[PDB]
């Protein structure tokens, strides 16, 4: 895309979610663009949220990858 | 339920066509002005009077940074896919150019309070330093960029397109914001003050003259001030307004971002005609220059 000031991929976090509504993951780890830690869940519906990578089970899953 | 979700980082064609447009013109213009300023000043060397020297250095630094300018347009068109040397050497001197070029309009200003405010008196025999005055000027800028230079590299995003942005870590965000308060601190700030006090002082002596000249005078020093106002003022006020942004200061929101993100480029390029404009604002509006060029024409 075009940007000269990067910024976070997410505002605010989301703990309300089921598994099998997930299509797809993603990780974006703490570097130069933002400070926090970002796991983007894609559901399959089309709507995408951002969830806590403190929480527990989220956590664990991210470490595993 | 629906406050959570990704913001899309949100741009259009029509603005980087417009953008690039712009940066060639300015381009031209600023090389072409302070290439006609160098060969006015150094042809022949009667008469090198500071303001001669104060000029001479204020052209330089304007044509760097337009010599810089174009690899700044292809960014822009499609991100830095240009290397990390390059972001690091046409960032350095692309901010050297901007600190010297500021602190030069600075320096011009003290020479114009310490001419027409304090002339009678023998403190006018301490404004031949300008040799050691300009040295220190670009040493001072130089060492001032050096945070350019160590911590700028290329940074990669799936979402974000290659840009010659900062590493200095995984907080660098918080970082950055430490970082700006140098040019918004010795880049707008103090020579703000410096250029209004000089100015204002000036301003009150020529008032209480009888001279014959002292409208054309006041004219061009307000000229002179408004235009560095409007050249720079938004700049320094949409980079505050992100930095409270990014403090949280300011409640945040997607096309709030996209508002900011928008508005600093339309300011950068607002601003990028300083180097456009003085040699009209500060060297052709005196009869010396038009009259040595109309010279030189022979």
């Amino acid at each position: 895309a075009v940007l000269t000031e990067l910024r976070c991929t997410c505002l605010r976090v989301t703990l309300r979610v089921n598994p099998k509504t997930i299509g797809k993951l993603q990780v974006f780890p703490a570097g130069p663009q933002c400070s926090k830690v970002e796991v983007v869940a894609s559901l399959k519906n089309g709507k995408q949220v951002c969830l806590d990578p403190e929480a527990p089970f989220l956590k664990k899953v991210i470490q595993k990858i | 339920l629906l406050d959570a979700a990704p913001c899309e980082p949100e741009s259009l064609e029509i603005n980087k066509y417009f953008v690039v447009i712009i940066y060639a013109l300015v381009f031209l213009l600023s090389l072409l002005g302070n290439s006609l300023v160098m060969l006015v000043i150094l042809y022949s060397r009667v008469g090198r009077s500071v303001t001669d020297v104060y000029l001479l250095n204020l052209a330089l630094a304007d044509l760097l940074f337009a010599l810089t300018l174009p690899i700044w347009a292809a960014s822009k068109v499609n991100g830095w896919i240009f290397g990390t040397f390059l972001c690091k050497v046409v960032s350095l001197l692309k901010e050297v150019n901007f600190y010297s070029g500021i602190l030069l309009l600075a320096c011009i200003s003290v020479d114009r309070y310490l001419a027409i405010v304090h002339a009678t008196r023998t403190l006018t025999q301490k404004r031949y330093l300008v040799k050691f005055i300009c040295l220190s000027i670009w040493g001072l800028s130089l060492l001032l960029a050096l945070p350019v230079l160590l911590f700028r590299r290329t940074v990669y995003s799936s979402n974000v397109s290659p840009a010659c942005y900062e590493d200095m870590g995984n907080n660098t965000a918080n970082w950055r914001m430490l970082l700006r308060i140098l040019p918004q601190s010795f880049g707008f700030i103090v020579p703000l003050l410096i250029m209004l006090f000089c100015y204002g002082f000036t301003l009150r002596t020529l008032f209480k003259a009888h001279m014959g000249q002292k409208h054309r005078a006041m004219r061009v020093i307000f000229a002179v001030v408004l235009i560095f106002l409007l050249c720079w003022l938004p700049y320094n006020l949409v980079l505050l307004a992100d930095t409270l942004m990014r403090t949280q200061v300011i409640q945040e929101t997607c096309e709030r971002r996209n508002h900011i993100d928008r508005a600093l480029d339309a300011t950068e390029i607002l601003g990028i005609l300083h180097s456009c404009l003085n040699p009209l604002i500060y060297a052709f509006i005196g009869q010396k220059f038009r009259h040595g060029l109309l010279k030189i024409l022979a």
